[PDB]
């Protein structure tokens, strides 16, 4: 009744601090793996030249 | 060109016979063996 009560009162901040810490570290990493990707594609001009190989030109 | 040639020269039409659809779609052809590829 009494001094179970006062001690999971006295623990309530500290895990209150220390799990919206924990949230904000799963933002900043679910931040940190976003990367932009750039794929690179077979240049045109190639296929251009290929082209005129079979024109015989 | 130190000569006279042995023959003139003319604009090389000889096979006109050259559709626009076919032209396209050849080149059509080479581009996706090669995007494949």
């Amino acid at each position: 009744d009494i001094m179970v009560p006062s001690f999971v009162y006295n623990k309530l901040p500290v895990i209150h601090f220390l799990q919206e810490k924990r949230a904000e570290q799963k933002l900043r990493r679910v931040l940190d793996e976003t990367y932009t990707e750039w794929t690179e594609e077979l240049d045109q001009a190639h296929v251009t030249d290929a082209i005129t190989r079979s024109l015989n030109i | 060109i130190s000569g006279v040639s042995p023959l003139l020269y003319f604009p090389p039409t000889t096979t006109s016979t050259t559709n626009r659809e076919d032209q396209i779609n050849k080149n059509t052809n080479i581009a996706i063996q090669m995007i494949k590829r």
